[PDB]
This record gives structure tokens, C-alpha cells and sequence, in this order.
């Protein structure tokens, strides 16, 4: 009957180890990096630096980023992440099944998933310079592939009106899906990034802080 | 086209199956009396997991058990005294299955990483790392102490060899993802339930498909095997459990109700095979009757969805795992 | 008149006790409500239950029969318990406000700042500080007055009244009410500012496609507390500064207004949907 | 269809076509017999005394 004492000692040691690990588990924040192919996800993760894990710390806050296709069923495991980062090629509107239409369909499918009811999405609209060159060079029109561009007018804060309309139309097309069935549980944060940019990590930090603050405000019935 | 040319076969096999069914099992089973209301109360509760629990497997001694969580830890429990024995950290934080060796010396666990890992309990360090799958692992079972059969998310099942670390036999034929499998007591034939609403019977020795069943109409999430060895039950997302048969090669009964529209996550039998236990997404578990189709009880007490289920070899208790990071022992 | 007063006041007693016991049992029974924020609510509920089960009925008997039938020791014990419960029932609200401030303003360090070990320490410290100003000054006779009517009332064991000098009537009020007021005001002003900023950001980002709730919640939270406990802790100092200004009848009524505040607390601090579901699971 | 994989299916359906079947009455009777025979050796269905129950 002496084995009971040894078992209790082992249980105590394991409980102490788990108690130590709980704090470091609760301190970190998890982000899921989801993007369509040829969008530029590799460049973004390289700038930030069957699975890939990236470690980075901003202002003494530990973040943890993950990267990973048809009938996505593994997505149920990602209902407790802080936010979902979406990378989409804004200039690939005619590199045809338009590459963009597939991106909007994927975004709509992810938004309405049952297990992702309370997960926000951070949206990166990559490849702005290619889009600007394509719209300015001529022989390519947004109206040709997307008929709705004819009846669209500029809402706005410019950083060349044609490229401004081109930039804002794609953003509004995603924002409409975002606000169709938001219900106040989760929002979207559009952004206009490029390959040669700095402080993209600051955007992620600020958006995570905003998400956490909004959730806390909603919990106490103040928003 | 040419393919359409024998699409008829399927119709001929369906007609033969219809001609085979003389009468439903229900009619045959009508005279026997009902089991009645069965009340089960929880006996033990285990705490220590920091995240949701995905899978668990009872030990062969009906005393110990192992569980896996999203925090990246495997813990071996002791049911009688509810004290932890082991805690193994994991390289990958995403796990979807776990298994316990029949000889009680090895534990295996795989997940979203396309790797199956085996640990040595009595030496706790990594002993082998099996690779070769192009999709996430969904289930794995120890066929013996030297060879293991696994099912992956790339529509294939394989039989491995631990000593050499290379595949021995590869099973192909499904279209959708493979989600769960079970082994016969004789360890000669095993079944699998794919995501294409189809179940197949495989032969380990031959390596070729033998029979196919396509009763369901949605994704199949769990599958169990009747103790006698001549039947198996499965559960899908359409809130229906169906009991098939190997010899008759057709469905015999359906377990469904109009007051439930949620999915099914786990299915298990009892020692006698009279009781069928299935876990739902309705935050609780239901106990059916294998023959009559009546409901005989409910297992409530979990605050989040149930994702695991198991029955001991001697049938002294039944364990449930949920996303609430709690393990409960019922009796 | 006598008949009418008695029945209601029993209804007040029942209303105070029922909600407090219900909240305590609901928090204890279910493991999903064991939250660091719910410990302060448990302490507040316990203090309010002790107050409503200890001081209200004896004061009822006193105000009904107009004669204290017990000894001087029981009078001292009653007056001590009154101050203890009243003082401990407000600093807990201050603690809750500070916790909400930390949770909202500092979202990335909330988890580390507050832990299950720190909550117990804070609650014990608050209870000790509440008890130090209620039993030590009272069991010892340092609070007693000096004028002839006071000592005459002290001598008689059949009557019990409240007589204090300026020092205690100022110190107890400062400790119990005035200090935990400015902190709460500053906290809730900051919370309102943060809510307004977030709402403005949302309107700027997605206004075209798509401050009342926060104002309503802050209004109810501050208004009930200020209306319940404000006049008493002003007349408390006024009746000492000017003797003839305030009569005893006004004092007793303004004090009894405060006791009702314990009944409102479950409605104010337990409207969360999880609490509603837990309440509906039982007692039905 | 013209692709091999579709073509492979037609042959397989065949292999599964030529197997021996039995009447469902025999299978139902066998299942009933097994359940009735092994019905006295399970603790879930039959509540055993707490003395023999290790979880009490
Ligand atoms: N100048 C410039 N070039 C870019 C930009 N974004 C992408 N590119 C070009 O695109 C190439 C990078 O492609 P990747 O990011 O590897 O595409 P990917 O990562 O394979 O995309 P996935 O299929 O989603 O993984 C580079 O050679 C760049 O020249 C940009 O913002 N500016
Ligand atoms: C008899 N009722 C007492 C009188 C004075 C007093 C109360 C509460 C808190 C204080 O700090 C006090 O000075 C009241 O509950």
C-alpha cells in the first residue's frame, strides 16, 4: 500500500508542471494565416519573420502564427483563435472563374461557417502596384470583367482618381459581404498593403488590440 | 459514355439487394420486451486539460486511459483513483486522434501535421516517427505490438511497419476524406467511413476492397463494430444512426428522431451489443436500443460538445470526452 | 399604521434574502460560472445576505415595539454588525468597478494582472479593513458622545439609540462612502470614453453599409447607488455640525432607504445570459 | 470516363457483385440469439451490487 504515496507524489509533480504551463499558454495569442494561392502569403510571412509555425514578439506580447484544398473540414479546430488573416491578390482580376470571384466566394464561405461565428477577419489587399499599372496601362477595364463597376462612384481618403476608384471598388465588394450578416459579433478590418512595406506587424498588433477591446466592451453590455 | 455503359450494374445490384430483403429486422424483433428506462449517474471527473479534448482510448486493463487535447499534451489517467500518471508534451499542438497499445507499452498520436508518432512508455521519449501521408490523420489503431493501421485525410488508408518505418500495404478507392475506422476482434478485417457518404470493408491480408455500403446521405463522422463480428453501426451528420450487416450487405435499422437535427460525433456499443451509445452536438449523449430503436436514456452534464466516447473491455463503465476540457466516467 | 408597516417590511426581508441565496447557490452549483469576476459578486452577495438576515429584523422589532428588549451587549453587537455590513457592501462595488476598468483599458495585460490567488487576497483585505472600522471602535467605547442625554440613554437597557461625536461620524463616512465614490466616477468616465472611441471608429469604418446602450447601463449603475446611499452620508455629517437641524425621524428614514439597496444588487449585477440560463435550469 | 479512374470503377463493382448473400431472417435470428445469450454478463444493462462496483 506504499504505492499510493508514490502515485500522489507523481500527481503533485504533474499538477505543478501543468500549473506552470497554464500561464504561458494563457499569455500567447494565436493567429491563423489563410490565403489563396499566388496571392503573396510567402512574402508576407517572410517579412514578418504540412504546417509552419512562426514566432514573433511585439511590445512584450507573444503572438503565434500558423499557415496551412477543397471542402475544408479541418477548419473546425480553429474556432478559438484571436483573429484570421486573409491575404488576397487585388491585381489578379483578369488572370483567369475569375481569380477574384473565387476569392470572394471563399471569403463568403468562411464568413458564414457555423464554427466561426465569433472570429474576426483581417484582410490584406496585396499587389497594389500591379493593379495600378494594369488600370493605368489601358486595354483592361474593371467593367469588362465586373459589370457593376459602371454604376460605382467614389465614396473616402485618397493617399489619380481612376486608380482610387479601382482600389475602393474591391474593398467595398468585400465589405458588403462583411456587413451582410455581421450581427455585431465580429467585424472585418480592410487594409491596403504591398510587397515593399514596413510596420505591417504593427497593423496586426493594433487590430488584435481592437478586437479584444471590442469583445470586452460587448461582454459588459456597453457597445 | 463508356462509364455510363455499366452504370447499370449498380442498378442490378440494387435490385438484387431489394430481392434479398425478405422482411425487416423490426418485425422480427417485435415480440421481445423493452429494456426500459436506464439511469446512469457520473462517478468520477478528471481535470487538468487546458484546452478542448479531441480523442480518447480505453486501456486494455479496463483501468488506465489516455486522452489528447489541443494544448499539445497526452495524459494517462488512472480511473480508480483519478490521479495523473504521465504527461507528454508534443512537438505539434494540433492532434486529432490517439491510441493505446494492446500490450500496454506504447501510445500513438497524430494530428494536423502529416506525421504519426509512437511513444515508449517503459524505457518517455519518441521511439518512431512515421511519414508518407499527404493529408491530416483522422484515426489510428494498433493492430499488434509491431504494426499499426492508420487512416488519413488524403482518401487513403495504409498499414505500416514500426520497425522499418515504411508502408506495407496501401488501400485506395474512396473519393472523399476518411474520418474513422474500426478493427474486427479477429484483427483480420476492418471498416472505414469516408466523407463521401460511403462505408467499405477492407481485407488486411489481401489488401483489396470486399464490400461497399452507401446508405447515408451526408458526411460520416464515426463508425463502430458489433461485438459478434458480423455487423457494424455508423453515424452521420443527418442525425441518423444505421446498423448494416456484412453477410446481408444491407441496412437493417435506422436510429433517428424528429426532435434532433444536430450531428453525430461518436458511436459505441455495449458488451452484450443490446445498447448503442451515440454522442451528439446537442451538448449531451443519447442511449438507444440496438433492436427496438426506442430511446432508453440520456447522459447530460457536459457544458460543451462531445467529441469522444468509449466503453471498457469488461463493460464496467463508459467514458465521455467533451470540448469543456473535462473527462467524465459514467456507470 | 402599525398593522400596515409590519407586513411589507417582511416582504422586504424576503426579497433581500431570496435573491441573495439564489445567486449564491447558482454560483456554487455550476462550475462554468467560477470566474475571477464572479468572486467579487459572491463576496457582495454574502455581505448583503448577512446584512439582510442579521440587522433588518432586529431593527424591525425595535421600530415596531419602540423598546429594545435585550441587553446592552446585544445592542453593541447589532450596531457593530450594521457598520460592518454597510462598509463591506460598498468597497466590493468599488473593487468591481476597478476590475472592469483594468479589463477594458488594458486588454493585453488583464490575464496576468488578475489571478485566482490575487482575488482572494484582495477580498480578505477588503473584509479586514471593513471589520477594523466596525468592531474595534465599537466594542471599545471610543465612539461614545459626551452630552447628558447620551449617557442617560446609555444607562437605560430598555432603549438603544445612536449617539456619536464628530471624529467617528467623519472618519467612518470618509472610509465607507466618499473615498469609494471618486474612484468609481473616474473609472466609469474612462470606460464611457473608450466606448465612444470604439463606436466612432466603427462608424468611420463601416458606417454607410450599416452611444445609447453604454449611457443607459452607466446611468442605471451610478444612479441606483447614488440615489440609495447619497442623502444618508450627508445628513450623517450635518446632524453633527448642526444639532437642531436634523430630527431623529428623518435620520431613521434616510438610513432605512439604504437597506433596500441590497435587494436591487442581483438585478443590476446578474443580468448576463449565462446567469439567466442557470436561473432557469433550477427553480422550474 | 475516358479517364482510367472512372474506367476502374466498372470492374470493381463487378467483383463485389459476385458474392454469396443470405436471407435477412437468418441474420436477424443470429443477432437476436447472440444478444439474448450474452444478456446476463453486462453491468450497463443489469445494475450489479455496489460491493462489486469498483467506481463506488
Ligand atoms: N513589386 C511587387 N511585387 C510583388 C508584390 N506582391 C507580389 N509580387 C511578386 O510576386 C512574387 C511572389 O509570389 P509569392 O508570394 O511566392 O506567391 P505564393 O506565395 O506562391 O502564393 P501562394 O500560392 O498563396 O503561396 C514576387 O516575385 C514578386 O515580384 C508587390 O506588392 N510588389
Ligand atoms: C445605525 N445605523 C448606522 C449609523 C451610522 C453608520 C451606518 C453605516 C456606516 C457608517 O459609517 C455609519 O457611521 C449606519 O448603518
Amino acid at each position: 500500500r506504499n504505492e499510493e504515496k508514490a502515485q500522489r507524489e507523481a500527481n503533485k509533480k504533474i499538477e505543478k508542471q501543468l500549473q506552470k504551463d497554464k500561464q504561458v499558454y494563457r499569455a500567447t495569442h494565436r493567429l491563423l494565416l489563410l490565403g489563396a494561392g499566388e496571392s503573396g502569403k510567402s512574402t508576407i510571412v517572410k517579412q514578418m519573420r504540412g504546417i509552419f509555425e512562426t514566432k514573433f514578439q511585439v511590445d512584450k506580447v507573444n503572438f503565434h502564427m500558423f499557415d496551412v484544398d477543397e471542402r475544408r473540414k479541418w477548419i473546425q479546430c480553429f474556432n478559438d483563435v484571436t483573429a484570421i488573416i486573409f491575404v488576397v491578390a487585388s491585381s489578379s482580376y483578369n488572370m483567369v472563374t475569375n481569380r477574384l470571384q473565387e476569392a470572394l466566394n471563399l471569403f463568403k464561405s468562411i464568413w458564414n461557417n457555423r464554427w466561426l461565428r465569433t472570429i474576426s477577419v483581417i484582410l490584406f489587399l496585396n499587389k497594389q502596384d500591379l493593379l495600378a499599372e494594369k488600370v493605368l496601362a489601358g486595354k483592361s477595364k474593371i467593367e469588362d470583367y465586373f459589370p457593376e463597376f459602371a454604376r460605382y462612384t467614389t465614396p473616402a481618403t485618397p493617399e489619380d482618381p481612376r486608380v482610387t476608384r479601382a482600389k475602393y471598388f474591391i474593398r467595398d465588394e468585400f465589405l458588403r459581404i462583411s456587413t451582410a450578416s455581421g450581427d455585431g459579433r465580429h467585424y472585418c478590418y480592410p487594409h491596403f498593403t504591398c510587397a515593399v512595406d514596413t510596420e505591417n506587424i504593427r497593423r496586426v498588433f493594433n487590430d488584435c488590440r481592437d478586437i479584444i477591446q471590442r469583445m470586452h466592451l460587448r461582454q459588459y453590455e456597453l457597445l | 459514355q463508356l462509364r455510363q455503359e455499366a452504370e447499370q450494374l449498380k442498378n442490378q445490384i440494387r435490385d438484387a439487394r431489394k430481392a434479398c430483403a425478405d422482411a425487416t429486422l423490426s418485425q422480427i424483433t417485435n415480440n421481445i420486451d423493452p429494456v426500459g428506462r436506464i439511469q446512469m449517474r457520473t462517478r468520477r471527473t478528471l481535470r487538468g486539460h487546458l484546452a478542448k479534448i479531441y480523442a480518447m482510448h480505453w486501456g486494455t486493463d479496463s483501468r488506465l486511459l489516455v486522452s489528447a487535447s489541443q494544448d499539445g499534451k497526452l495524459i494517462i489517467w488512472d480511473s480508480y483513483t483519478t490521479n495523473k500518471v504521465h504527461a507528454i508534451p508534443l512537438r505539434s499542438s494540433w492532434v486529432m486522434t490517439c491510441a493505446y497499445a494492446p500490450s500496454g507499452n506504447y501510445v500513438a498520436c497524430g494530428g494536423l501535421d502529416n506525421i504519426c508518432s509512437i511513444y515508449n512508455l517503459k524505457t518517455v521519449r519518441v521511439s518512431r516517427e512515421l511519414a508518407g501521408h499527404t493529408g491530416y490523420l483522422s484515426c489510428c489503431r494498433f493492430l499488434d505490438d509491431n504494426q499499426i493501421v492508420t487512416s488519413s485525410g488524403d482518401t487513403t488508408c495504409a498499414l505500416w511497419d514500426i520497425e522499418t518505418g515504411q508502408q506495407t500495404t496501401t488501400f485506395t478507392g474512396h473519393t472523399g476524406d476518411v474520418m474513422s475506422l474500426s478493427l474486427a476482434p479477429d484483427t483480420r478485417l476492418f471498416v472505414s467511413g469516408a466523407c463521401d457518404a460511403s462505408a467499405k470493408l477492407w481485407d488486411v491480408r489481401e489488401g483489396m476492397c470486399r464490400q461497399t455500403f452507401t446508405g447515408h446521405e451526408s458526411d460520416i463522422n464515426a463508425i463502430c463494430f458489433f461485438p459478434n463480428g458480423n455487423a457494424f453501426a455508423t453515424g452521420s451528420d443527418d442525425a441518423t444512426c444505421r446498423l448494416f450487416d456484412l453477410r446481408a450487405d444491407q441496412e437493417l435499422m435506422t436510429y433517428s428522431h424528429d426532435n434532433i437535427i444536430c450531428g453525430i460525433t461518436s458511436v459505441s456499443f455495449s458488451k452484450s451489443g443490446r445498447l448503442l451509445l451515440a454522442g451528439y452536438d446537442d451538448f449531451n449523449c443519447n442511449v438507444w436500443d440496438a433492436l427496438k430503436a426506442d430511446r432508453a436514456g440520456v447522459l447530460a452534464g457536459h457544458d460543451n460538445r462531445v467529441s469522444c466516447l468509449g466503453v471498457t473491455d469488461d463493460g464496467m463503465a463508459v467514458a465521455t470526452g467533451s470540448w469543456d476540457s473535462f473527462l467524465k466516467i459514467w456507470n | 399604521w402599525v398593522v400596515g408597516m409590519g407586513i411589507v417590511m417582511s416582504l422586504i426581508v424576503l426579497a433581500i434574502v431570496f435573491g441573495n441565496v439564489l445567486v449564491i447557490t447558482a454560483i456554487a452549483k455550476f462550475e462554468r460560472l467560477q470566474t475571477v469576476t464572479n468572486y467579487f459578486i459572491t463576496s457582495l452577495a454574502c455581505a448583503d445576505l448577512v446584512m439582510g438576515l442579521a440587522v433588518v429584523p432586529f431593527g424591525a422589532a425595535h421600530i415596531l415595539t419602540k423598546t429594545w428588549t435585550f441587553g446592552n451587549f446585544w445592542c453593541e453587537f447589532w450596531t457593530s454588525i450594521d457598520v460592518l455590513c454597510v462598509t463591506a457592501s460598498i468597497e466590493t462595488l468599488c473593487v468591481i468597478a476597478v476590475d472592469r476598468y483594468f479589463a477594458i483599458t488594458s486588454p493585453f495585460k488583464y490575464q496576468s494582472l488578475l489571478t485566482k490567488n490575487k482575488a482572494r487576497v484582495i477580498i480578505l483585505m477588503v473584509w479586514i479593513v471593513s471589520g477594523l472600522t466596525s468592531f474595534l471602535p465599537i466594542q471599545m467605547h471610543w465612539y461614545r458622545a459626551t452630552h447628558q442625554e447620551a449617557i442617560n440613554c446609555y444607562a437605560e437597557e430598555t432603549c438603544c439609540d445612536f449617539f456619536t461625536n464628530q471624529a467617528y461620524a467623519i472618519a467612518s463616512s470618509i472610509v465607507s462612502f466618499y473615498v469609494p465614490l471618486v474612484i468609481m466616477v473616474f473609472v466609469y468616465s474612462r470606460v464611457f470614453q473608450e466606448a465612444k472611441r470604439q463606436l466612432q471608429k466603427i462608424d468611420k469604418s463601416e458606417g454607410r453599409f450599416h452611444e445609447h446602450k453604454a449611457l443607459k447601463t452607466l446611468g442605471i449603475i451610478m444612479g441606483t447607488f447614488t440615489l440609495c446611499w447619497l442623502p444618508f452620508f450627508i445628513v450623517n455629517i450635518v446632524h453633527v455640525i448642526q444639532d437642531n437641524l436634523i430630527r431623529k425621524e428623518v435620520y431613521i428614514l434616510l438610513n432605512w432607504i439604504g437597506y433596500v439597496n441590497s435587494g436591487f444588487n442581483p438585478l443590476i449585477y446578474c443580468r448576463s445570459p449565462d446567469f439567466r440560463i442557470a436561473f432557469q435550469e433550477l427553480l422550474c | 470516363a475516358s479517364i482510367a479512374q472512372a474506367r476502374k470503377l466498372v470492374e470493381q463493382l463487378k467483383m463485389e457483385a459476385n458474392i454469396d448473400r443470405i436471407k435477412v431472417s437468418k441474420a436477424a435470428a443470429d443477432l437476436m440469439a447472440y444478444c439474448e445469450a450474452h444478456a446476463k454478463e453486462d453491468p450497463l444493462l443489469t445494475p450489479v451490487p455496489a460491493s462489486e462496483n469498483p467506481f463506488r
